RNA sequence: UAUUAUAUUUAUUCAUAUAAUUAAUAGGAUAAUAUUUGUAGUUUUUGAUACCAUGAUAAGGAUUAUAAAUUGAAAGUGUUAAUAUCAUAAUCAAAAUUUAUUAUUUAUAUUAAAUAUGUAUGUGUAGAUAAAAUAAGAAAUUA
């Protein structure tokens, strides 16, 4: 786009505010994950049927010498909280460690608990521009 | 040595990369396609035998 | 003076025969006459050009799985690669094994021709994933790795002209390679019976004399090598009392030319002519006098004729069914031949 | 702006923003495309496109 | 490393040079077999006599 | 039916003209016997076979 | 086809596409012409059946 | 209303005849028809925009099934669920590759075969072309990047390169 | 060629009475596209004990 | 590699074969895939030969070998990249920069028909169309017609 | 002057891109025989790249018109055909808003299928702004 994010901003326009189908996107921004829904917790960004298997991330399907993160698509469950070992998702910038395990987490996958859009921002990142820009918008004082 | 084998490509230019021209033949319609029904001279020779 | 990306190769050929063959020029590429392409890398060096070249399925990637590196920057961010170990005390391991990926052979067509689940493809010819020597398909070792370099792989050096060969691979291209790369027939002039096979004819063989038609066709159903004669012999054998003109006739051609000939045998023709007989088929009975026959590319190419006294057999049981039934024109016909 | 004639003969070209004819300006009249004295070229005197259509119905 | 007979040349020493793949007639880049030991007359270097040959 | 005449409609696939291509839709009178032993038209079992015989993957 | 899946790698596999996309078989039958005797002497199907 | 489905025998009737429920079990016998027995009796919905002349969709046929809990994810849509072996997506595979004459043949084989040699690419030639110019004219401005360096770094037993002037 | 024989054929010329007559020793060598897995003493030493009865060379 | 020989304009079209073995690799593990999750999502007993214990372990094993189908493809059919084999430029499905029919973008499309590269034809643009179905039902009518003729107009036996 | 009308209506809270190796041909049954069953000469070049690397198709109404007629144009808007010589950045799922060039669902009933947006009740409410004379229905101050 304008400032390439990835090496992909190199090579996708923009196309202003563009209208899109509902639901079809080039780009799965999940900018909706760590949305509390009270009664539909089990529900809302969630599997669908309650009696379904695991997703993915939760078995070795072979004989890996190992990985360095794992998704957000792996359901938090009994050990994730009790073996406390470290489970990493891919967050921005680099990877986001669920060091404090708790028990509510168990059921759900890590996306209702990996912060999409962060309320700090680090000016360290933005422009000369941007930082004026989050400030006319309300997000940096100024 | 053989005379058909004959230049099908132009020297290779920038005639290529500035026109429109086709660098292949565009395929015939009416022709067939090429199969091997035929017997070589040993083995017409054999069903003589 | 020059930034190079491999250092050093291998040559295909060894000095057993370089050095006597050097003493003539290639006839190379005009445009790019020296041509170092992936036969020529090392195994190090290639381990790495297969490693890498796939999304999240080649090894290459540091959270592909099977990565061999433990420490990766992100950003000026290290991350460690948690091992298995590590991992198992929430990620529980269900690792079936190298039998996993290996689909059976009867599942081919319904997977699209394929037996491995790989990300990396396998061509069953030779001439796709072909590295320094031939790749054979040999669905007991295929790993992730993938050490063989069999893979036909998506990112390589040299990978576009085997993608475009895949792509324009043929309709029938896993089976009819898979087929002819194995089950070749011996010097020995035999026909290729197995080892594992033969419980299999065993128990179709018996099956169908108890005369249990379909179930001896299910089974034939799992058929993957050649059954041997005796198997079409009681395959066609069930037949003769219910009559089934149509499933012995299948029942022949199936051997007959499509599994070297194995079918070419005069007991199995003449319980294809009783068929023939009690379903009162006077063209049925000619055409089963017409295998007997045969011509010169079955009778002396493919060397599955019949013994002369089997001949005989059948041609008296031509002419017994013929002058009964009162085709005179034809049974007249046989006895020409006799 | 093309001759006054049974639009079938014209064909709408590819790319130009015409119309061309398939046979090459070899024209037939309205006339030939009618029985001999049709009454507004009809294919039938009797009635128009959904006359013949509903009198055959019924 | 590189040199007149390694590096991309059109001309080469006032005439054109032959080393460069790009400098053929692809006339010359057909396939042809050789004609050394053949009878003296029937060798490409007597093409225009091959109609005339018993 | 004549299949001379089909062969003669057949390699019409060859001589038509220019960007030009035929699907034949053959619609020809056969004959399939139904026969005795092997199809039988007889009673109903004794054992019915209820909606548990047709469930999913029960094909 | 007889444009230009005619002929080359794509031949086969274009056949195989077509056939397969065509490989339906429509059966028709006439039950008038299944209102017939059964050798038995039977009326093969009759009003009930 | 809330009706118990019942089904009394053809033995029970003090007339004998085959029951519409027992000809459904023979019709899914015969044609290997699934009986999905959660079926609601109050959920016979028919598409009016499909079923019914009075909108301008008429089509006939259920065009779709009027069912909001609807996705790939049930084994009763993945049952009726044609597979994408030999469908356009196979088409547009084994023909959309950006080189259309790579589908046809292999480029060194038709070379080969019409021409002698295995052409290179008309962007490779154009490169090629202008190296011939370019180092014509001038030179002192190449790089030598290769794939294998051995051979350069290390030339034959002979092969002095010359140096230029 | 898939399904040539790959080997020489040795035909067998036997007159259909011998062929008959000589059947345990000759379903004991090869015959077509069969080789059984017996012994070449077995089928000499039957070559040895019963050809001489035989009265045709 | 690194740029040494470039045969091609675009060092992205090495993603259109990328793409197609995406699509093999689609075909491959289809009907596997479309069988395993029927089988383990299956709620009311399979038949009367495999049912309830046995239902439960085989469902669970059926996963098991569905996740340990390495080399599986599960992404949607939806989710796949898909781009103009001529420019390499990314179309995406469902909005105007996809030509459907010639699998290109609104870009490399609209060169190849101000130029003569496909045969198409120039009909109004604020209108409907010349099918009396585009014109009759909007989109999903088209779609409806399509739908009716490739599977719904069988007697399916 | 005549060959003839804009002062009306409906409008404004607007956002989405990612985890490097593009260099080649290789036919298998119902075909009168190739183990060519399993076709093995490494290492002399360099552009479309993270980087200069010409061209070529949009949006934009203000006076060629009334009858058998359309209220959308060439001045070119990212990907395209000759300038080389810093670096591999390219979707196979799950993704990080600063980007002018956007029509949001408004108080009887509110989460079931690849998951699918939890924030902003407030006198229809500053300033400047949007659209349209086309199956809808509009009427009077030409340069």
């Amino acid at each position: 786009l304008k400032m390439a994010k990835s090496a992909f901003g190199f090579y996708l326009a923009r196309r202003g505010q563009r209208k899109f189908p509902f639901l079809r996107r080039p780009h799965i921004k999940n900018t909706h994950a760590m949305n509390l829904s009270a009664p539909y917790f089990w529900s809302f960004m969630t599997a669908k049927s309650q009696t379904y298997f695991l997703p993915e991330e939760n078995y070795i399907t072979g004989d890996w010498t190992g990985k360095f993160f794992v998704s957000k698509l792996q359901v938090y469950t009994l050990q994730h909280a009790t073996s406390g070992s470290t489970v990493r998702v891919k967050s921005f910038p680099s990877v986001f460690e669920l060091s404090s395990p708790s028990r509510w987490n168990i059921g759900k996958e890590l996306n209702t608990l990996t912060k999409p859009r962060m309320d700090l921002i680090d000016e360290q990142m933005l422009t000369k521009k941007q930082r004026l820009d989050y400030v006319k918008a309300g997000l940096l004082p100024k | 040595m053989l005379s058909q084998n004959v230049a099908k490509t132009t020297v290779p230019s920038y005639y290529m990369i500035r026109t429109n021209l086709p660098q292949r033949k565009p395929q015939n319609q009416w022709e067939g396609v090429y199969y091997f029904g035929g017997i070589t001279k040993r083995q017409r020779h054999l069903i003589l035998l | 003076s020059v930034t190079g990306v491999f250092s050093k190769g291998r040559g295909i050929g060894h000095a057993a025969v370089t050095s006597i063959l050097r003493y003539i020029p290639r006839a190379r590429v005009p445009w790019q006459p020296s041509r170092f392409g992936r036969e020529n890398l090392s195994a190090s060096d290639l381990a790495v050009l297969w490693s890498r070249g796939r999304y999240r399925d080649g090894p290459g990637n540091y959270n592909s799985g099977y990565h061999t590196e433990k420490t990766h920057v992100l950003e000026d961010n290290t991350v460690t690669m948690i091992p298995k170990h590590e991992l198992e005390k929430y990620m529980p391991d269900i690792s079936i094994g190298p039998k996993a990926l290996v689909t059976p052979v009867s599942l081919m067509s319904a997977r699209n021709g394929h037996r491995v689940t790989h990300d990396l493809l396998h061509s069953y010819d030779p001439h796709i994933g072909r590295l320094d020597k031939p790749a054979v398909v040999d669905h007991d070792n295929i790993t992730v790795e993938d050490p063989n370099r069999v893979g036909l792989n998506a990112a390589t050096l040299d990978c576009r002209g085997r993608i475009y060969r895949w792509l324009r691979r043929g309709p029938f291209f896993q089976e009819d390679h898979y087929f002819r790369r194995s089950l070749r027939l011996n010097r020995d002039g035999t026909v290729p019976t197995a080892a594992h096979e033969a419980p299999l004819m065993r128990k179709i063989v018996r099956l169908a004399q108890r005369g249990h038609l379909k179930a001896a066709c299910e089974e034939y159903r799992r058929v993957t090598t050649v059954p041997p004669v005796e198997v079409y012999r009681a395959l066609t054998a069930c037949c003769i009392p219910g009559g089934l003109i149509a499933d012995a006739v299948a029942i022949f051609e199936d051997g007959n030319s499509k599994l070297f000939y194995v079918a070419r045998d005069g007991e199995v023709l003449h319980n294809v002519m009783r068929c023939a007989i009690k379903a009162k088929n006077r063209v049925r009975v000619m055409w089963v006098y017409n295998v007997m026959r045969g011509r010169y590319y079955e009778n002396v190419i493919v060397r599955a004729e019949i013994d002369p006294i089997w001949r005989y057999r059948i041609a008296l049981l031509a002419l017994e069914y013929f002058l009964d039934h009162n085709c005179a024109e034809e049974a007249g016909t046989v006895y020409s031949y006799l | 702006v093309r001759p006054d004639v049974p639009e079938d003969q014209y064909v709408d070209s590819w790319y130009v923003c015409t119309s061309m004819t398939h046979h090459l300006g070899d024209y037939r009249p309205w006339s030939a495309s009618a029985p001999p004295n049709a009454y507004r070229f009809r294919p039938y005197n009797e009635f128009d496109a959904k006359g013949r259509e509903y009198v055959e119905y019924m | 490393q590189a040199d007149r007979r390694t590096r991309h040349h059109m001309m080469l020493d006032g005439q054109i040079n032959p080393r460069e793949w790009m400098n053929w007639h692809p006339k010359e880049y057909q396939p042809w077999y050789f004609d050394r030991h053949k009878f003296l007359y029937e060798r490409q270097q007597y093409a225009h006599f091959h109609h005339l040959l018993c | 039916q004549s299949t001379e005449f089909e062969k003669r409609m057949y390699d019409i696939r060859h001589w038509l003209h220019r960007q030009t291509t035929c699907e034949f839709h053959t619609i020809y009178r056969k004959n399939v016997i139904h026969d005795g032993s092997v199809f039988p038209t007889e009673h109903d079992p004794a054992t019915p076979t209820t909606h548990d015989h047709h469930r999913m993957f029960s094909f | 086809n007889n444009l230009e899946y005619k002929r080359y790698d794509w031949q086969g596999w274009y056949q195989r596409m077509v056939d397969v996309h065509n490989r339906n078989i429509s059966l028709r039958c006439r039950v008038s012409d299944l209102k017939r005797l059964d050798p038995n002497g039977v009326p093969f199907v009759d009003m009930q059946t | 209303g809330v009706h118990r489905v019942g089904y009394t025998h053809p033995s029970t009737l003090p007339v004998p005849c085959a029951q519409r429920w027992d000809l459904r079990l023979a019709r899914a016998r015969i044609f290997q028809e699934y009986i999905e027995e959660k079926a609601p009796g109050a959920w016979q919905l028919e598409d009016e925009r499909s079923m019914s002349p009075e909108f301008k969709t008429f089509t006939g046929y259920p065009m779709r099934e009027m069912r909001p809990g609807y996705g790939q994810n049930l084994p009763d849509f993945i049952m009726k669920k044609r597979l994408p072996n030999n469908t356009h997506y196979e088409l547009f595979a084994r023909r959309d590759i950006p080189n259309e004459d790579n589908a046809m043949y292999g480029k060194y084989l038709y070379d080969m075969t019409v021409h002698g040699t295995s052409l290179p690419s008309t962007y490779r030639m154009h490169k090629d072309i202008n190296k011939a110019q370019r180092n014509d004219r001038k030179l002192s401005g190449n790089r030598f990047r290769v794939l294998c360096s051995s051979g350069a770094k290390k030339p034959p037993s002979g092969w002095e390169p010359i140096p230029d002037a | 060629l898939v399904n040539k024989y790959r080997g020489v054929w040795i035909e067998l010329d036997m007159h259909p009475a011998f062929r008959v007559a000589l059947e345990p020793q000759l379903r004991k060598l090869p015959q077509g596209r069969t080789i059984p897995k017996t012994s070449v003493d077995e089928v000499i030493s039957d070559y040895i004990n019963t050809a001489h009865l035989i009265q045709d060379e | 590699m690194r740029h040494i020989g470039q045969d091609v304009p675009k060092r992205h079209t090495h993603f259109v074969l990328e793409s197609r073995l995406m699509y093999e690799k689609s075909f491959r593990d289809s009907w596997l895939h479309s069988v395993c999750r029927a089988v383990s999502q299956i709620d009311e007993p399979l038949s009367k030969t495999i049912s309830g214990t046995r239902q439960k372990m085989l469902q669970r094993k059926v996963t098991c070998f569905q996740y340990n189908q390495y080399g599986l493809f599960k992404v949607p059919y939806y989710r796949l990249a898909n781009v103009d084999r001529y420019h390499a430029v990314q179309g995406v499905p469902g909005t105007r920069e996809w030509v459907p029919y010639a699998n290109v973008s609104y870009w490399t499309m609209n060169k190849m028909v101000r130029s003569g590269n496909l045969l198409v034809h120039r009909v109004h643009y604020t209108g409907w169309g010349t099918d009396p179905h585009l014109k009759k039902g909007g989109w999903e009518h088209r779609w409806n017609k399509v739908m009716q003729r490739n599977a719904l107009q069988y007697s399916r036996i």
